[PDB]
C-alpha cells in the first residue's frame, strides 16, 4: 500500500472548568497506534497499539514531553484567538489541527501536511509545495506573517522530509505483521421489502482493511445514483471496517442490478448479484 | 512521534 | 462558530445470529462542537459497560466517536443507541436494526 503517518489535535476550552483539555491521537495508515489525553488519569502518550507498546521509555518520555509542549502551544492560540477574534475568556472554542506524511514509492515524501481550524472552520493551512501558507481570513493572516517572518514552513518540511518519514519507517517495520496488510472485504447483498411493491437492495462490505473502499449499483450495467443510498465507511471496532450502499427498486427488477465492489485487498474488483 | 518543532498563532 | 448535527450508525461488527457474541457500535460522526453523549442501550436502559474511542476528526474537520460494547443478538431484546447534542432538540435515539 502507500503509507501515510498523521496526527489529530483537539483542544477545547472550558472556562470555569481549568484549562482547555487537550486530545492527540496518532495513526499509521488507518490504524490509531497512540493517544494523549490530558484528562487522562496519569496524562502521558499512550499506546493504542501492541507493537508500539515495545518501545522503550525514551520514546513515552520524549512522546509525552511533546504532546504536553503541543498542548500548551494550542493553549497560547486559543488565548491569541480571543485577540484576533475579538472573543471573550469567559466562552469555549476549538481548534483542531492535523499534520502527517505520505511515503512515497520512491521512499521519499510525496505529500505533507499541515493545517488547522478554529470553531469548525479553516484556520490556515500549509500548501503543496510545502512552502506557502493559505489563510482563511484576515485573523488567520496575522499568524501567515509570522510564519513567513520566522521561516516556519522551512521547519516543519524538514521533519516532514526528515525525521517524520524515518518514525513512519520505524513503525511500518516494527507493526509489520499487522500494518503492511490488506485485507479484502467480505461481500454480500441482502434484500428488504419497502412495500409490496418496492424493495431495498443492500450491498455490505465488511471486515476490510485500509478504509478506502468504492462501492457502487448498476441497473442494466448503468451507474445508478437515483433511489441510492451509501453509508459513510464506519470502523468495525477490531481495526477493519464496514460500508454498505443501497438502492430502492421495484418488485420483479431485482436481478437487473449489480453492486460493484473496488478495495486495495482485491486482485480484481467485484461484481454482485442478490443471490437468494 | 511529534515533531519537536511548533510555532504560535 | 458553526455548528453540525451529527450522524447516527448503530450496527453489529459481525453479521449477527441470535444467540451468537458480537460487538454492538455507535459510530456518531459529523457533529461541531465536540461536546457530545452517547449511550448504548438494550431495552431501552443504558448498558452495563459501554466505553469510546479516542475523539478525532475527518480532513473536512468533521469528528467522529465509536463508542461499543460486548452484544449477543435474540429475537427477544431491542438494541438501540442514544444521542445528546446541541443540536438535537432532546435526545436522538435511533434503533439497531440487523438490515443497516
Ligand atoms: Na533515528
Amino acid at each position: 500500500g502507500s503509507h501515510s503517518m498523521k496526527y489529530f489535535y483537539t483542544s477545547v476550552s472550558r472556562p470555569g472548568r481549568g484549562e482547555p483539555r487537550f486530545i492527540s491521537v496518532g495513526y499509521v495508515d488507518d490504524t490509531q497506534f497512540v493517544r494523549f489525553d490530558s484528562d487522562a488519569e496519569s496524562p502521558r502518550e499512550e499506546p493504542r497499539a501492541p507493537w508500539v507498546e515495545q518501545e522503550g521509555p525514551e520514546y513515552w518520555e520524549e512522546a509525552t514531553r511533546r504532546a504536553k509542549e503541543a498542548a500548551q502551544t494550542h493553549r497560547e492560540n486559543l488565548r491569541t484567538a480571543l485577540r484576533y477574534y475579538n472573543q471573550s475568556e469567559a466562552g469555549s472554542h476549538t481548534i483542531q489541527k492535523m499534520y502527517g506524511c505520505d511515503l512515497g514509492p520512491d521512499g521519499r515524501l510525496l505529500r505533507g501536511y499541515h493545517q488547522s481550524a478554529y470553531d469548525g472552520k479553516d484556520y490556515i493551512a500549509l500548501n503543496g509545495d510545502l512552502r506557502s501558507w493559505t489563510a482563511a481570513d484576515m485573523a488567520a493572516q496575522n499568524t501567515q506573517r509570522k510564519w513567513e517572518g520566522n521561516r516556519y514552513a522551512e521547519r516543519f518540511r524538514a521533519y516532514l522530509e526528515g525525521e517524520c518519514l524515518e518514525w513512519l519507517r520505524r513503525y511500518l517495520e516494527n507493526g509489520k505483521e499487522t500494518l503492511q496488510r490488506a485485507d479484502p472485504p467480505k461481500t454480500h447483498v441482502t434484500h428488504h421489502p419497502v412495500s409490496d411493491h418496492e424493495a431495498t437492495l443492500r450491498c455490505w462490505a465488511l471486515g476490510f482493511y485500509p478504509a478506502e473502499i468504492t462501492l457502487t449499483w448498476q441497473r442494466d450495467g448503468e451507474e445508478q445514483t437515483q433511489d441510492t443510498e451509501f453509508v459513510e465507511t464506519r470502523p468495525g471496532g477490531d481495526g477493519t471496517f464496514q460500508k454498505w450502499g443501497a438502492v430502492v427498486v421495484p418488485s420483479g427488477e431485482e436481478q437487473r442490478y449489480t453492486c460493484h465492489v473496488q478495495h486495495e485487498g482485491l486482485p480484481e474488483p467485484l461484481t454482485l448479484r442478490w443471490e437468494p | 512521534m511529534h515533531p519537536a518543532q511548533t510555532s504560535q498563532w | 462558530m458553526i455548528q453540525r448535527t451529527p450522524k447516527i450508525q448503530v450496527y453489529s461488527r459481525h453479521p449477527p445470529e441470535n444467540g451468537k457474541p458480537n460487538f454492538l457500535n455507535c459510530y456518531v460522526s459529523g457533529f461541531h462542537p465536540s461536546d457530545i453523549e452517547v449511550d448504548l442501550l438494550k431495552n431501552g436502559e443504558k448498558m452495563g459497560k459501554v466505553e469510546h474511542s479516542d475523539l478525532s476528526f475527518s480532513k473536512d474537520w468533521s469528528f467522529y466517536l465509536l463508542y461499543y460494547t460486548e452484544f449477543t443478538p435474540n429475537e427477544k431484546d431491542e438494541y438501540a443507541c442514544r444521542v445528546n447534542h446541541v443540536t438535537l432538540s432532546g435526545p436522538r435515539t435511533v434503533k439497531w436494526d440487523r438490515d443497516m
